[PDB]
C-alpha cells in the first residue's frame, strides 16, 4: 500500500 | 515547451510521459494561473493553517515563469487538469507526480503552489453551491496538516499527498466538524458519502463523531440535492476487528467501530496489504526498522507486537446509515 486512491 | 522537455528537465521518470502528454493536449487554463506572492501568500497560507516555518519557505521559493519554465508549464496544466473536474466525483483523483527533490524547494512544494493557484476556483465553486464560508475554509485547512505531515515523515518541507487534495480542490469533499465527507458512488453507481478522518482536531470523541454524522445529510441535501446519499462508507485500518485484541474499552476507535457494518470478507491472514496503511497512520512509517519505532501509546505497541508475531493488519470496509 502506501499510495491512496480512491479509484 | 514540449512534454518530453519538461519531463527531462524536471527529472521525471519515463512512465509519467503519458500524463505529460495528456497535460500537453489539455493546454493552459482559460483563467491564467496566478500565484499569490509575499504577504498575500503569507495570509493565505496562514488561513490554510500551514505552519509558519513551512509557509515562510513556500513564499521564498515560489517559482517564476521565466526562471522555472518547465515547472511553470506543469503548474498551469496540473491546475487545469484539476479544475476541469470541478464538482465531478466520478473522475479519478489524479494530482500528478511528485517532483524529484533535486529541483529544490520549488520542486518540494510544487503541489502547494498547485493548491494555492486553485483556491480561487474552488472557493467560487463553494459560493455557487451556497456552501458557508467557514465550512469551505475549514475544509481547505487540511493543506496545513498535510504540509506538517510531510515534514514529520521525511524531515524537510513538502506535500506529497496531492492525490488527496484533488478532492478538496474539486469541491467534492467537505469537513463537517471532526469528520470529512466526500460525494461518492458505489460500483453500481448508487450515491453515498465517503468518510475520512483528518489527523488534526483531537481524539475521535463519540460526541464529536456523532455531531459530524448529524451534519452530513442536511449539508449534502441542501447544497448537493441531486446526490441523495443515505449511507456513509469507510475503508480503514481503524475498522479492523483485530484491534479488539489490543485496545481497551475506552478506545474511541473500538467504541465507534461498533456502529459499523462490515461488508467485505474476512481477509486472508497472509494478506499483508493493510500493514502499510496502519504503519503510515500510526508512525508515518518510512522504512525504518520496527525496533526503532516509538512505543508510547497502546496502539503503537499493538501495531508492532502484532507484526512481530508474524501477523497482519487489514483495511476493512463498512457503512453506517446517515442520521
Ligand atoms: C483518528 C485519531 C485522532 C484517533 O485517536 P483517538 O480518538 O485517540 O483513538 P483511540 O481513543 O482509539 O486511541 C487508543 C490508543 O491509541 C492511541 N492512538 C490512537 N491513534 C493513534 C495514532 N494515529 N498514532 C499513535 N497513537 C494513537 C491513543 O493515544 C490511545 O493510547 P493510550 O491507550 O495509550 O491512551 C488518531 O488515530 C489519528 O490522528 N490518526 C491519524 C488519522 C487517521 O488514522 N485517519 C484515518 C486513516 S484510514
Ligand atoms: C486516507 O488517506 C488520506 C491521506 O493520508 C487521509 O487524509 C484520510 O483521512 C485517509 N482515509 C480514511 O480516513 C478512511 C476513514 C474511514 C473511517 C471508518 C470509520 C472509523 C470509525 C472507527
Ligand atoms: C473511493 O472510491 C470508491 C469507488 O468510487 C468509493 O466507493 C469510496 O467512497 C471512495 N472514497 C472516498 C473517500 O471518496
Ligand atoms: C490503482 O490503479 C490505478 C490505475 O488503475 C493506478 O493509477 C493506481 O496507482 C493504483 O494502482
Amino acid at each position: 500500500x502506501y499510495x491512496x486512491x480512491y479509484x | 515547451m514540449d512534454p518530453e522537455t519538461v519531463r527531462i528537465a524536471l527529472g521525471l521518470e519515463e512512465r509519467t510521459a503519458a500524463w505529460l502528454t495528456e497535460l500537453d493536449e489539455l493546454g493552459p487554463p482559460a483563467e491564467p494561473v496566478r500565484l499569490p506572492r509575499g504577504e498575500e501568500a503569507r495570509d493565505l497560507l496562514r488561513r490554510l493553517e500551514v505552519p509558519e516555518l513551512d509557509a515562510e519557505e513556500i513564499v521564498a521559493a515560489a517559482p517564476d515563469p521565466d526562471r522555472d519554465p518547465a515547472l511553470w508549464w506543469l503548474l498551469e496544466r496540473t491546475h487545469h487538469a484539476i479544475v476541469r473536474h470541478m464538482g465531478d466525483h466520478r473522475a479519478k483523483p489524479r494530482g500528478g507526480p511528485p517532483l524529484p527533490y533535486e529541483g529544490g524547494a520549488a520542486a518540494r512544494y510544487f503541489h502547494v503552489y498547485v493548491f494555492l493557484a486553485t483556491v480561487p476556483a474552488v472557493r467560487r465553486f463553494h459560493a455557487e453551491r451556497g456552501i458557508p464560508d467557514e465550512v469551505g475554509w475549514e475544509t481547505l485547512t487540511q493543506l496545513g496538516e498535510l504540509v506538517a505531515i510531510h515534514r514529520r515523515k521525511y524531515g524537510q518541507g513538502g506535500m506529497n499527498m496531492q492525490w488527496w487534495t484533488t478532492y478538496h480542490l474539486r469541491g467534492i469533499l467537505y469537513r463537517l466538524g471532526r469528520l470529512q465527507f466526500s460525494l461518492a458512488t458505489g460500483k453500481d453507481g448508487t450515491p453515498h458519502l465517503g468518510l475520512a478522518v483528518p489527523e488534526w482536531g483531537g481524539p475521535l470523541l463519540p460526541k464529536a463523531y456523532d455531531e459530524s454524522l448529524h451534519r452530513a445529510r442536511p449539508f449534502f441535501d441542501r447544497h448537493f440535492p441531486e446526490h441523495g446519499a443515505r449511507v456513509a462508507w469507510g475503508s480503514s485500518w481503524m475498522l479492523d476487528p483485530q484491534l479488539e485484541e489490543y485496545l481497551t474499552e475506552d478506545s474511541n476507535i473500538i467504541q465507534l467501530a461498533r456502529f459499523w457494518t462490515l461488508t467485505d470478507s474476512a481477509p486472508e491472514p497472509g494478506n499483508a496489504d493493510g500493514d502499510s496503511s496502519i504503519l503510515e497512520f500510526v508512525f508515518r512509517y518510512n522504512g525504518q526498522p520496527l525496533d526503532e519505532l516509538p512505543q508510547r501509546s497502546s496502539l503503537e505497541r499493538a501495531v508492532i507486537a502484532h507484526l512481530k508475531a508474524g501477523r497482519h493488519w487489514h483495511m476493512r470496509t463498512g457503512f453506517v446509515k446517515l442520521p
